[PDB]
């Protein structure tokens, strides 16, 4: 239980909280928005004609 | 800042710590129950201290201590409320408990086991603390199962009593009704609003939360004792008289009304759930009212009144008041935890009888009993400037002058008065009249432990109400401009409910034989309820389970059509397959036959 | 400490105790009990400590991750470079999940905070919280228990393909 | 994982050249050693799961399957050195090497990244738990057990590993690493749909399910206790892992696929909740209540929800302790009462206060009291079946009254009450037995403290 | 009919049974006692008019009537002792009755604690083991053939012995433990 | 035990029925078993189908707990029957008339609350008046659309 | 005059109501006598096995023993296929799931044409 407890940083479960710490912090002081809508760039994605 | 969440904490950690101290013993332990006493009472005080000063503040905390678990979006962490209920809450049922446990420490003296009473009884008030303190809905799952199943354990006590096991089951079934009205409320929670934190529910506000209202009345159905499912707290009086007088009386069956008390700006907004658990409450009150008018055993007598007031409460939540309810919470906990306690002590002065019909005479053997039962009883019928009288005519005067149903609010005035009516049988047969004891008398009741219980609670019954309602802040508008006839309606109805039913106590003293009629059958056999509802559903549910289930398709069919079909084909192809006579001249026919069908049939030389 | 900034907070302002009775309240004297009796010695002990720690001082850093070419530059079943894009991309997952955690304890907090007028001085934090919402469903929801980043960009290739048939018939 | 099968394979020499009667103290202290050194498997990462040669890899999902097989084999073997204390000496190493290979096909099913290995070595743990079963069972039954728990599994087995090598002749490879990358949706067909159905109907006979349940209350009530043991708490999880490594291959056919081996699970909860709530053996209630579970695990793993997910592997794992708990509690009344009935040894509170105070705390883990993982499990499950219909809460929620139905009901048959008049061979609990219990159930209340290792692999 | 002596209730145990049980249903509806003792004249009046038939059939008749009569003006709630059947207080103390057996399976240590008590019981244990065989050859020797037709046990009839199958009923658990 | 003590097939020759009650040890003429209509009970009695409440309580039972003797046949639903469930105990007034009243109650008192619903009750005031155009800011509306202007006059 | 007791399932006859109690005939007398006298014998053998001193262990009682088997291994081979046990099997055993499948269609094809066309609500609803 000592050894469980003491796991470090599992799954990186706190690091993802801390870069995510930053981030914000980034697209906060820019006035860019929190999140985008696509996860990719719609400018390097090529779609089917229709 | 530094010490409202540190004394908070440090009650529950206190409260907490008796049971590491039990679960790590080697020898006997010299006066266990008094310690857990001097606790619970440093506690109550440890408690009280941020009480005022939230009285004088108004301050509020959220103490998320302890991050537990981080699953995608959701985050569930350790996280303790204090906010208005939780404050004049936390004292109140800690001082209760308080009186509980000395009148548990005179009255369960001579039990082998009364260390492991204590432990249940801290570990019941851990998970109630844990529930009232609780601020996602999965901690207040916690609770909730947590008192459930310390009521499951509390009934059952007495372990080798039939009756006490089969009411404990029943309450757990009951319990577990009301958890999937529960787990209902909260999938739709989880669902829509992406939370279980009460802070982004309130904050989003959905406008179409039938579904989660109608799962939080079910639950409250459940937990608090409602219509339709009321038997199990009548049943739950099989147990010992302090764990009726805490659980089933003043903290555990006040679960549901609290729940649905700290879900008010959800259903402020809503009117079909209003609509639907003002005429629950009000179908309880005047049902377990009719219950408790021709009722003989005492403590089934108090757990009808302790239902009323259930439903009562539950009939001024459902007319958007729900701060006068938590004042009766208060309230009704206070006088019906003494009442409880009174009706103990007579109990044990009278050789562990709990019959009404072999009472009497106990107006001057028992002086002290006799004062507190009167108390009590005044406090509950509405006497003015008592305890009752700050919760329960602000809640009637308020269901008056309100656009409510008119069909509820009748019944609250009927079962107001079969309250006043039972509560004054209880007065006339229990301590009135001549004896019916049997004649050796061992009345004794000057053990400092039951006194100083009853006088604790006895200025808790006169004072509380009247301090707690000057003390408490408002929080909605009260209503002052009503005409003459509606503001004396309490108490005419009181006075005429006292008289009629003094009326019938001097008849019964007359010479006259009267069959009983269907009336009277009816509220004294509980409605017919337990009678018809405990026979047929588990009758059905175990034929089913038996004679469908268990015996029919586990047993026979699903047997039958896998695999003793292809067994039994087998078979029977291994016995025509091996049946041959051993004869060269058949085999070398069947040698023939196999070349003129390949030959001519299957064209295998193509 | 943490960051002001990423986790604001409105500024504070206490009014003065101005009493107008003369009985004194409790209040006052139990908080100069508990700076005299508890505050004192716990904070003479975290001293001790804190002094015990600056002998020994080291770093612990956060660990940096430079930019990989993602799935959209990746050639058919070739895993050498979907791999890489895949683990970019659930660490992408990760961080957005821990932003729109970090979304719901502002508005939780802003909620909890402004007291019984949270419903108009929490306007901001409400919005956006909406606003990353709606990214998040429009970006991870609906791919599945066995979700990936080819996953994804179909979903993400749906949506401008109906984005633009709708444009179309709107023009 | 070659740090682990190596000592496994070890502990054979250790059983064999030991000393008379040494066998059973050296065969627990060095499986406890290896239960030890399994801790080392936690060593996850949020995007990569831990590979550690082109054979062998471990993520996030077996991992906790591994810690729970490693940690069971010291318990079997203190739970099964009572009844065997009047065998043959060549015969107790016969047992003790049995469990041992059982063990080490265990640990090497889990961590194959070959779907071909995992299939070998998944019906390899059928020999020694037949051979198990059938010979050192108690009851003439056993034999018959011994048919149903064997030709029911193959029957679901042997189509699926035709349509295994159907994926090496189609895809080019069976590996688990490359398939997550060169996966191909599976068009709406009838030769799809005959092989999901041969891709799956062995992980559903071997979970069980409702219909093909049949053999698992004859092979859990004749078998012995360690047999019990590795039926109940290990080898149903076989077919949950299963379909969790071969669903990624199955989509989308199998959204409308699932549809009636969902319904026949959501009914037969229902169904053997109700047999629990009239069994009169404890034995066969236990089993029962087991397929119930793992019906409710194979819901969760076909529709196929992250929360599905999480709550399927918390409620494996939690289930699996429980259930090892209950047969353990079972055998203990069954050598001292020598009887299965539950209505022969009654009352027993006033005998065994300890023995009590466990068959509460069981039946209190086995109805998912909060905070336990059992109630982490089962609430995860019903929020991802919430979501995916807004009915099934009630043939959730009905179900969950019937199991608090009969968990306290096999409490108070055999604990409350007045006990029998002429039953006076109750002996006082030994320390061996105390020792069992308090081992089964210490980690399971202290993994409510940590829960996030037993959540998946997609925490 | 279910008897644990005899096989039957005859006549007069069923007009004895019945007017106990109305009597006590009497006593439940009326509260009072003078109330109580003047209606429970009025009923023994009533089963006195009728004491000298000799018809028996009317006997039956008159049975079956009052019998009746009881049935349809019983009291739903009667009056029942803690300790009876259907009691508040019944069978609440089984949960404390442990059985003497136990102490055959207590540890030396904790068999010092009461050295004379368990003196006492080995020199009972002792008178227990020396009469069995003398009171099972008493046994067999009086049950006639075919079994015995009652469940009555026959006495000691002898000097210095006890009566056959005296050991549960002696040592039987208080019933205040 | 023995192989011809456990149960068996349905008798049908009244020397099989004969075995089979001095099996089960009771009367021939009191030994009715299950009829043979192939559910499975084969040549188990029917005993006369009520629960361990209507039992003597005072008679000495070899299992006080659920009043039962030794070597008696047990019912086939015994763990029905026992005094932790069903009980079939005479009732002072008959199940017709109760479940009738009961539903009569119910369906009375429901059919009430839905004409109170139709007809409720109030006090003769008007709509109670809030300022700051029924405050639209407090309400949580936005600040840039202007409210529509709702204007209170004194009475 | 009286109202009589109407017979239940789960309400059965008082014992004092029953006419065939009343009876006084020989045939009643002598089914008494040898129901007594098989009592009596199975209680003297129970209580003879059961005050043994030397006797350590579990007295066995045959009819438990008899019930157990009865309820469990005795089913199948005193069952027959025949139209009353096949209609009910129909009834109980695919009646349920084509129930349960029909209305669990039913609501997931509503629930997804809601969301295709997106009337349904899904504001927040990004936990699945
Ligand atoms: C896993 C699959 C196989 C299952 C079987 C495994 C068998 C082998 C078992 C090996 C050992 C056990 C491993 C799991 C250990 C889990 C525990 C653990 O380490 O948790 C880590 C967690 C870690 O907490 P954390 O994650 O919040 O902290 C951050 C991490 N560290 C510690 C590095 C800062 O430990 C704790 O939470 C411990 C907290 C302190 C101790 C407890 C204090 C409160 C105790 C109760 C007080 C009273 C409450 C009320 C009681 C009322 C009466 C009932
Ligand atoms: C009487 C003797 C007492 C001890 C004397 C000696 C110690 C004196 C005091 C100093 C203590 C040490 C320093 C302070 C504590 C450590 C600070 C710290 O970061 O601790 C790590 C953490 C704090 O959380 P955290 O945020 O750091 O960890 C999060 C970790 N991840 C990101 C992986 C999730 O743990 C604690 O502080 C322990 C909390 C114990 C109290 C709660 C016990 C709960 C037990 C029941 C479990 C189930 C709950 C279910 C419900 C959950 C909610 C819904
Ligand atoms: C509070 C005010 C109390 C005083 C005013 C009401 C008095 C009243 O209700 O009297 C009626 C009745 C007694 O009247 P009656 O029964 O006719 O006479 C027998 C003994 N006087 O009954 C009483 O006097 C008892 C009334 C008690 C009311 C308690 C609740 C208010
Ligand atoms: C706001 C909405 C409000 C809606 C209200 C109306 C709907 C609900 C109506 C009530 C439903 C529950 C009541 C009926 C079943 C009660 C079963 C039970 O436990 O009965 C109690 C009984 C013991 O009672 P008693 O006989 O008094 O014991 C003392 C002995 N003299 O116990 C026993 O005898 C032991 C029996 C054990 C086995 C029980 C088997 C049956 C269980 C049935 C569960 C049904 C759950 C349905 C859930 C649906 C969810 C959608
Ligand atoms: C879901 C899966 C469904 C099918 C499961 C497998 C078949 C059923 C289980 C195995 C057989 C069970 C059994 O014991 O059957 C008994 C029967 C007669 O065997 P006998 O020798 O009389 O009995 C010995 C006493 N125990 O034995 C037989 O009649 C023998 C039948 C053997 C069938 C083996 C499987 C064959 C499958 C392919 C068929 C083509």
């Amino acid at each position: 239980s000592t050894f469980v407890a003491y796991l470090p940083d599992y799954r990186m479960q706190e690091w993802a909280r801390r870069e995510a710490e930053r981030l914000v912090k980034y697209r906060e002081a820019h006035g860019l928005p929190l999140m985008e809508s696509n996860c990719f760039d719609p400018s390097k994605i090529q779609l089917p004609e229709d | 800042m530094n010490l409202f969440s540190s004394l908070t904490l440090v009650t529950l950690i206190l409260l907490t710590m008796p049971i590491a101290a039990i679960n790590f013993n080697t020898h006997k332990f010299t006066n266990y129950p008094l310690y857990v006493k001097t606790t619970i009472s440093c506690a109550f005080i440890t408690s009280m201290i941020p009480t005022m000063m939230f009285i004088h503040t108004g301050q509020e905390m959220i103490i998320s201590n302890w991050h537990w678990l981080t699953i995608q979006t959701l985050k569930l962490s350790l996280s303790f409320k204090m906010d208005f209920f939780s404050m004049m809450f936390v004292p109140v049922a800690l001082f209760v408990t308080w009186s509980i446990m000395e009148f548990s420490m005179w009255y369960m003296h001579s039990d082998p086991n009364i260390n492991q009473f204590f432990k249940y009884l801290l570990l019941f008030l851990i998970t109630m603390l844990i529930l009232v303190t609780a601020n996602n809905l999965f901690q207040l799952f916690i609770g909730w199962e947590g008192v459930g199943i310390m009521s499951f354990l509390l009934i059952g006590w007495w372990y080798g009593r039939t009756d006490a096991n089969t009411a404990a089951l029943q309450a757990i079934l009951y319990n577990r009704i009301g958890d999937i009205g529960f787990i209902l409320a909260m999938a739709w929670f989880l669902i829509n609003l992406n939370t279980w934190d009460l802070q982004q529910i309130f904050m989003l506000n959905p406008n179409d939360s039938n579904l989660p209202l109608m799962g939080l009345i079910l639950a409250a159905t459940g937990k608090s004792a409602q219509f339709g499912l009321h038997p199990w707290l009548p049943s739950a009086m099989e147990g010992p008289t302090p764990v009726s007088a805490l659980l089933h009386s003043s903290t555990m069956v006040v679960a549901g009304i609290f729940l649905l008390i700290r879900f008010y700006p959800l259903t402020e907004n809503n009117k079909f759930g209003q609509s639907i658990m003002l005429c629950l409450g009000a179908m309880t009150t005047l049902f377990t009212a009719m219950c408790a008018l021709t009722q003989n055993d005492i403590k089934k007598i108090i757990a009808f009144s302790t239902s009323s007031q259930l439903g009562l409460m539950m009939v001024t939540i459902g007319i958007n008041q729900p701060h006068l309810a938590f004042l009766h919470i208060c309230t009704h906990a206070f006088f019906k935890a003494m009442l409880f306690m009174c009706s103990g002590s007579i109990i044990h002065s009278l050789n562990d009888e709990q019959d009404i019909r072999k009472m009497g005479g106990l107006f001057k053997a028992m002086p002290f009993t006799t004062t507190a039962l009167i108390i009590g009883s005044l406090a509950l019928t509405g006497m003015p400037f008592l305890t009752g009288f700050y919760s329960k005519d602000l809640i009637i005067e308020s269901a008056n002058t309100s656009y409510t149903n008119a069909w509820a609010l009748l019944m609250t005035l009927v079962a107001t008065s079969f309250t006043a009516i039972y509560s004054t049988r209880i007065i006339f047969f229990a301590l009135l009249g001549q004896p019916r004891f049997p004649t050796l008398i061992n009345i004794n009741e000057n053990n400092p432990f039951l006194i100083n219980s009853i006088k604790r609670l006895l200025i808790g019954s006169l004072f509380a109400g009247f301090i707690i309602s000057n003390n408490i802040p408002p929080m909605t508008i009260p209503q002052m401009t009503m005409p003459h006839y509606l503001k004396m309606t309490a108490l005419t109805v009181t006075i005429l409910g006292f008289i009629l039913a003094l009326e019938i106590s001097n008849t019964t003293h007359y010479l006259k034989f009267n069959y009983p009629s269907n009336t009277f059958k009816f509220s004294n056999l509980l409605g017919y309820y337990p009678t018809i509802m405990h026979r047929l559903t588990p009758y059905m549910n175990l034929t089913m389970s038996q004679k469908s289930a268990s015996s029919l398709l586990d047993l026979i069919w699903l047997e039958t059509i896998l695999p003793k079909t292809i067994s039994l084909a087998q078979m029977k192809m291994s016995t025509t397959i091996t049946s041959q006579k051993g004869l060269i001249k058949l085999y070398f026919l069947s040698f023939l036959i196999t070349i003129l069908i390949s030959t001519t049939l299957l064209n295998f030389h193509e | 400490s943490w960051d002001k900034d990423v986790y604001p907070e409105p500024p504070r302002r206490t009014p003065a105790p101005s009493p107008q009775t003369s009985l004194p309240n409790p209040i006052t004297y139990l908080t100069k009990a508990f700076d005299l009796l508890v505050d004192r010695p716990v904070t003479l002990v975290r001293e001790f400590i804190e002094r015990q720690h600056a002998k020994n001082k080291y770093y612990y850093y956060h660990r940096e991750f430079r930019r990989v070419p993602d799935i959209t530059e990746c050639h058919e079943k070739d895993v050498l470079c979907m791999f890489e894009a895949e683990m970019q991309w659930k660490r992408d997952y990760k961080v957005d999940q821990e932003i729109v955690n970090i979304i719901q304890e502002r508005l939780k907090a802003c909620q909890q905070r402004e007291g019984e007028s949270h419903r108009q001085n929490c306007a901001k934090e409400l919005q956006q919280f909406t606003q990353v919402v709606k990214a998040y469903q429009d970006r991870y929801h609906d791919l599945g228990a066995h979700y990936s980043a080819r996953k994804c960009l179909a979903k993400q290739k749906q949506r401008m393909l109906a984005e633009r048939k709708a444009t179309k018939e709107a023009a | 994982m070659l740090k682990y099968i190596i000592p496994t394979m070890m502990l054979m020499p250790l059983t064999w050249l030991s000393k008379n009667s040494m066998i059973w103290i050296n065969t627990t202290l060095h499986s406890l050693l290896i239960s030890l050194t399994s801790l080392l498997l936690l060593n996850q990462f949020g995007d990569n799961s831990l590979n550690f040669s082109l054979t062998f890899f471990s993520d996030s999902l077996s991992t906790p399957l591994l810690i729970l097989t490693m940690w069971l084999l010291p318990l079997m073997l203190m739970a099964s050195q009572h009844h065997l204390s009047k065998e043959n000496l060549a015969r107790k190493k016969l047992f003790i090497s049995m469990l041992i290979l059982l063990q080490l096909f265990l640990i090497m099913t889990f961590t194959a990244t070959e779907l071909i290995f995992f299939y070998i070595m998944f019906e390899a743990t059928l020999v020694p738990t037949l051979i198990i079963i059938t010979r050192w069972g108690n009851q003439t039954e056993r034999l018959n057990a011994g048919l149903y728990f064997l030709f029911y599994t193959l029957a679901g087995s042997l189509p699926l590993l035709v349509a295994l090598i159907y994926i090496q002749n189609t895809m080019g490879s069976l590996n688990f690493l490359i398939l997550q990358y060169w996966v191909q949706p599976m068009p709406n067909s009838w030769s799809n749909t005959f092989m999901w159905l041969a891709c799956m109907m062995a992980f559903m006979v071997k979970m069980p399910l409702y219909g093909l349940h049949l053999w698992l209350p004859k092979a859990h009530v004749e078998a012995p206790i360690a047999g019990s043991m590795v039926l109940a708490a290990i080898l149903l999880k076989l077919g949950g892992y299963g379909m969790m490594r071969i669903t990624l291959l199955l989509n989308p056919i199998t959204d409308f696929m699932a549809y009636p081996f969902i319904m026949l699970s959501l009914w037969g909860m229902i169904m053997t909740s109700s047999i629990c709530l009239r069994q009169t053996d404890l034995k066969s209630l236990i089993a029962y209540s087991s397929v119930s579970h793992m019906a409710l695990v194979i819901v969760a793993i076909l529709i196929q929800t992250p929360w599905s997910y999480m709550g399927a592997t918390a409620l494996m794992i939690a289930h699996g302790l429980t259930s090892s708990m209950l047969f353990c509690l079972a055998n203990s009344n069954y050598e001292r009462v020598h009887s299965r009935t539950m209505i022969l040894a009654r009352g027993l509170q006033t005998l065994l206060p300890l023995m009590a105070a466990w068959w509460l705390l069981a039946s209190l883990t086995n109805l998912a009291l909060p905070p336990s993982i059992n109630l982490i499990g089962e609430l995860f499950v019903v929020m991802s079946t919430f979501s995916w219909s807004n009915i099934t809460i009630i043939l959730m929620g009905l179900n969950m009254v019937i199991t608090a139905l009969y968990s306290l009901y096999m409490l108070i048959t055999t604990q409350r009450g007045k006990h029998t008049h002429h039953i006076n061979n109750i002996l006082p609990s030994f320390t061996r037995e105390n020792a069992l219990m308090s081992l089964h159930m210490l980690p399971l209340l202290l993994l409510s403290l940590n829960p996030k290792i037993i959540l998946g692999p997609l925490y | 009919a279910f008897l644990p002596s005899a096989a039957y209730l005859t006549h007069q145990q069923k007009v004895l049974q019945l007017y106990k049980r109305a009597l006590r249903h009497l006593e439940s509806r009326c509260v009072h006692r003078d109330k109580y003792r003047y209606f429970a004249c009025l009923l023994r009046a009533r089963f006195d008019e009728h004491k000298n038939e000799k018809d028996m059939v009317k006997a039956t008749q008159l049975l079956r009537e009052a019998e009746k009569e009881f049935w349809h003006g019983q009291h739903p709630q009667p009056y029942i002792f803690p300790e009876s059947p259907g009691g508040t207080s019944y069978e609440r103390y089984e949960c404390y009755k442990v059985p003497e057996w136990c102490l055959d399976d207590w540890h030396p240590s904790e068999k010092a604690m009461y050295p004379d008590y368990f003196a006492k019981r080995e020199q009972w244990k002792k008178l227990r083991r020396e009469s069995w065989e003398r009171e099972v050859k008493q046994l067999q020797e009086e049950t006639p053939v075919g079994g015995p037709r009652t469940e009555a046990l026959p006495p000691a009839r002898k000097q210095g012995d006890l009566p056959p199958l005296w050991w549960h009923i002696v040592t039987r658990p208080r019933e205040r433990p | 035990i023995t192989k011809d003590m456990l149960p068996g097939p349905y008798p049908k020759t009244p020397e099989e029925r004969a075995a089979a009650a001095k099996k089960y040890n009771m009367r021939v003429e009191d030994y009715e078993p299950y009829p043979d209509d192939g559910m499975g009970y084969g040549d188990y009695p029917k005993l006369p189908d009520r629960s361990q409440q209507e039992r003597d309580p005072w008679y000495d039972w070899d299992h006080p707990d659920l009043r039962l003797n030794w070597g008696e046949p047990m019912h086939w639903d015994l763990d029905m029957y026992i005094r932790n469930r069903v009980d079939t105990s005479p009732t002072p007034v008959n199940w017709n008339l109760m479940c009738k009243h009961l539903f009569g109650f119910v369906a009375f008192m429901l059919f009430m609350f839905w004409v109170g619903e139709t007809y409720p009750t109030y006090q003769p005031v008007g709509p109670k008046q809030y300022p700051y155009n029924n405050l639209y800011l407090e309400r949580g509306g936005d600040p840039n659309k202007e409210p529509e202007p709702v204007v209170h006059y004194e009475i | 005059s009286f109202p009589k007791y109407e017979p239940s399932r789960l309400a059965s006859l008082p014992t004092t109501l029953d006419p065939a109690e009343y009876d006084i005939s020989s045939e009643t007398r002598k089914a008494q006598a040898e129901r007594l006298a098989i009592r009596s014998r199975l209680k003297r053998e129970y209580q003879l096995q059961y005050n043994d001193p030397s006797r350590r262990g579990v007295v066995e009682d045959p009819a438990l023993i008899r019930w157990t088997c009865a309820r469990s291994a005795n089913v199948y081979p005193n069952f027959r296929p025949n139209t009353k046990t096949s209609l009910l099997g129909a009834l109980f055993g695919i009646g349920p799931l084509i129930f349960w499948y029909y209305v669990f269609k039913t609501d997931r094809d509503r629930k997804e044409k809601l969301i295709q066309e997106g009337k349904l609500d899904r504001t927040f609803n990004i936990s699945y």
